[PDB]
């Protein structure tokens, strides 16, 4: 959260040079979450 | 929509041309009060 | 969720109560320092 990871800016309004507490949908601090990694399919030499 | 399923991605890369793919991390969203710091630009760089 | 949406007022209340408690602690420290004497005579059975 300190790095502002996963933060969604409200599209309706902006704030400049101020600090406030805002209620919004946000990810939990220190949440590893679910990790999905894409991988290459099986291939033999030149022929996939 | 109450349910979502990730769709698998497969690449027929050659063994020599096999490339690692960046992992994607999915974090669930829940309503959360967030302390927000706004710069002169107004983008959020720091939060709690 | 409703309390989290507007929890700033009670959070401010916790700080306001803490400030009064700190003021009492500061008052106790000074009062006891004043009562303490630089030099004293040891109490003995049959003092006076």
């Amino acid at each position: 959260v300190s790095k502002a990871d996963g933060i969604i800016y409200p599209q309706g309004r902006t704030y400049s040079n101020i600090t406030i507490t805002y209620q919004g949908l946000f990810p939990y601090q220190g949440d590893h979450g679910d990790m999905y990694v894409y991988s290459a399919g099986h291939a033999t030499g030149t022929t996939p | 929509i109450k349910y979502y399923s990730i769709i698998p991605h497969s690449i027929r890369s050659i063994q020599s041309d096999r490339k690692a793919w960046a992992a994607f991390y999915v974090y669930k969203l829940q309503p959360l009060t967030f302390l927000l710091d706004f710069s002169v630009d107004g983008y959020i760089r720091r939060a709690i | 969720q409703l309390l989290r949406e507007y929890g700033q007022f009670c959070s401010k209340i916790n700080q306001a109560l803490h400030g009064a408690n700190l003021r009492q602690d500061d008052s106790v420290r000074n009062l006891f320092a004043s009562v303490k004497s630089s030099q004293s005579s040891p109490i003995i059975p049959g003092f006076g």
